[PDB]
């Protein structure tokens, strides 16, 4: 996260760390959406241009974390993957369209002050909250700058950006399965996700029920916190049917 | 789940985090 | 590798 702040303890209890077994390293961010399902970005698990194609056995899920590098004894819980599900039309070849995957845990994790699921938006929350100007929040253990590693979970509030501004900011073809967030160069304030923040949650606090919803997944950006550039997030609601379907069918 | 999005150390205790107000203010 | 060792159990 660039230009963010340290997370408060318990501020993001849905925050998950995708961790590589060997060599032990952070691979990505992710979110807890129930006691057995973790939401992440497709490209965290599969991205042939970088020779990335992770299998279940390659990974651990670390839930409840604060520190980036520490084993947080009695606090974090490390989970094993039973199954990973990538969107069948995840477009890794061109623009990361539909950049979303589910990970089923082997055993359920136990909720706690530090471990708790985020909601997934319904059409009405999406419609009400996914508006230009409305701010969401993004968290991750990724890089502090484009060119670095944070000691604790980083947090940044970023305004959703107008779709045409999004489109005019890049040569990449953007889709309805994406939205962009970030300040405009003259809004002064800045901040963005960066490398290692991938698959982490863009969340918003609904003012109607006071509940945190995950509207986005950290998906892609060109550089990090570059002026006139915006972070791109997987539009979670738009892919919700796939989410429910995968969860309903496989449990 | 049914308790989703309510954080044990903030919403469940009626405590707020330091910057969630900033989001509220933007939901204009 | 700058990560503290996790219990060997987790794998
Ligand atoms: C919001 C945000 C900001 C900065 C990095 C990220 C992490 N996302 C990434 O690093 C991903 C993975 C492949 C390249 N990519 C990127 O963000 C690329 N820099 C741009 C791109 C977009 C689509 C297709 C190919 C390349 C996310
Ligand atoms: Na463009
Ligand atoms: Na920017």
């Amino acid at each position: 996260i660039v230009e963010g702040s340290d997370a408060e303890i318990g501020m993001s209890p849905w925050q998950v760390m995708l961790f590589r077994k060997s060599p032990q390293e952070l691979l990505c961010g992710a979110s807890l959406i129930s006691d057995r399902w973790v939401l992440t970005a497709a490209h965290c698990l599969l991205y042939p241009p970088w020779d990335k194609n992770f299998t279940e056995n390659d990974l651990l899920v670390r839930i409840g974390k604060h520190s980036r590098t520490r084993y947080e004894r009695n606090i974090e819980k490390i989970s094993m993957l039973e199954k990973i599900y990538i969107h069948p039309r995840y477009n890794w070849r061109e623009n990361l369209d539909r950049d979303i995957a589910l990970m089923k845990l082997k055993k359920p994790v136990a909720f706690s002050d530090y471990i708790h699921p985020v909601c997934l938006p319904d059409r009405e929350t999406a419609a009400s909250l996914l508006q230009a100007g409305y701010k969401g929040r993004v968290t991750g253990w990724g890089n502090l700058k484009e060119t670095g590693q944070p000691s604790v979970l980083q947090v940044v509030n970023l305004p959703i950006v107008e779709r045409p501004v999004c489109k005019d900011s890049t040569r990449i073809r953007i889709t309805d399965n994406m939205f962009c967030a970030g300040y405009k160069p003259d809004e002064g304030k800045r901040g963005d996700a960066c490398e290692g923040d991938s698959g982490g949650p863009f969340v918003m606090k609904s003012p109607f029920n006071n509940r945190w919803y995950q509207m986005g997944i950290v998906s892609w950006g060109e550089g990090c916190d570059r002026d006139g550039k915006y972070g791109f997030y997987t539009h979670v609601f738009r892919l919700k049917k796939w989410i429910q379907k995968v969860i309903d069918q496989f449990g | 789940e049914a308790d989703c999005g309510l954080r044990p150390l903030f919403e469940k205790k009626s405590l707020e985090d330091k910057t969630e107000r900033e989001l509220l203010e933007s939901y204009i | 590798g700058d990560f503290e060792e996790i219990p060997e159990e987790y794998l």
